[PDB]
């Protein structure tokens, strides 16, 4: 959204005036973080952890 | 102006993409109305004459 | 590569088989089924011509500095050729974004074989089993 | 190839290990251990003499115009040699559905790697790891 | 090769992506990231230099007459280099428990392509995509 801004001063029996709320976007572009790991099964059996 | 959907039309909303997806080229499927079908037990063998 | 279909253009799909497929930075903006070699650490660029300049075809359009997908060798490949190619061809990159022969080019050996053959201009299909690089 | 156990023969399995198992036509009738190269579009045909040859070995037998599997490079294979294999032994098609030694042919590159010596006429244990096509 | 973290030495991980994981017996003593070509049946030793004999990579250390895992071609391997490489250079056994370019050896074709440079002593990022027999 737009910043809020303020009210028109305005006479009586007058027409109100538009300065509704505007818009834009923000984009996003997301990349893929990948991490990998291999073991043996012999590995996995042995170890004490 | 104002707000309306042609100055607002990635900001505030999506155009749609409809959830279906329309046909290519289609070839006439006939072989199983057009022949006698038959479920085989094996890749290779005889029909009787 | 794209394919014409009436009114309609359609994207080719680069890989027939193959499970050769591996993560780079475009050192350029690249299109899908273009030819590349490694211009730095793990950054890939288009290749040119009579060879020494091949890891794989670009998988999907980049513009640079973003993560590329690469086929690489034991990749069978839709590959765009600037010459007419037939079964058993040796290709290997023409500097084009597009393959030619080993016999057009420079080179005296190839990159893929051409599995099915093609026009100028369009899509074969082609067997990726080596990479060239700089020998000096 | 065959075994024979007592009255008994048994085929040999040519593939020992590898999944680059593709898919071609036969361009003719093909044997097991049989290598060959692409005669045609996703055609194989039995490979000749001196290289520019290779794209496989035949799986299992074929008649013509059949679908053949195709064990390609990253496999391991039993294959027919003409003449004695030693270890590293660089190996190509001899061009009588069998296997020569590079030093033996007019071809200074092969398809496959000698890992199991044999003599002429038996099994080799071999690496397939090249293709050849037409370079002129 | 060997990676510092502080005052601490960690054993680098020779496999960095592949699947062509393959079992020999050690001709001799092996270390980790050495490059190996087949001396008798089924049997590896370390290469020597100006090519010919390079099978693959072997994956930790063995003594003499025991079981080694070697990483072939389709693998992407960290391995050590006796002299500067940038990405893109080919390189082929060095005769040392080393890799060295094609560039400075006596051979013309490599096993390896450099996809992360390194300094002489240090550790390169390579895919590994041939092999390397006898062909007299
Ligand atoms: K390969
Ligand atoms: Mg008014
Ligand atoms: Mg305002
Ligand atoms: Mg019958
Ligand atoms: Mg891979």
């Amino acid at each position: 959204a737009s910043d809020e801004e303020f009210a028109r001063p305005t006479g009586q029996g007058a027409e109100i005036r538009d300065d509704g709320e505007t818009y834009t976007t923000v984009a996003w572009n997301a990349t893929k973080l990948t991490e990998g790991s291999r073991v043996t099964d012999e590995m996995r059996d042995q170890a004490m952890v | 102006f104002a707000a309306s959907d042609p100055e607002y039309v990635d900001t505030l909303f999506r155009e749609q993409l409809l959830e279906v997806v329309m046909e290519g080229r289609e070839l006439r499927k006939v072989a199983r109305e057009a022949s006698n079908v038959i479920n085989a037990n094996t890749r290779v063998g005889d029909v009787p004459i | 590569a794209t394919e014409t279909q009436g009114e309609h253009t359609f994207p080719v799909e680069v890989l027939i088989s193959g499970e050769e497929l591996r993560g780079y930075t475009a050192g350029e903006a690249l299109s899908a089924g273009e030819p590349v070699y490694l211009s730095g650490d793990y950054e890939v660029s288009a290749s040119s011509a009579d060879g020494g300049e091949f890891l794989g075809v670009n998988l999907y359009d980049v513009a640079s500095g973003e993560p590329v997908a690469l086929a690489g060798d034991d990749c069978e490949v839709r590959v765009e050729v600037s010459e007419q190619v037939t079964a058993n061809d040796e290709i290997l990159p023409d500097g084009l974004g597009t393959f030619e022969t080993v016999a057009t080019s420079a080179a005296s050996a190839g990159v893929a074989i051409v599995q099915e053959g093609a026009a100028s201009g369009e899509v074969c299909e082609a067997y990726i089993f080596a990479v060239q690089g700089t020998t000096a």
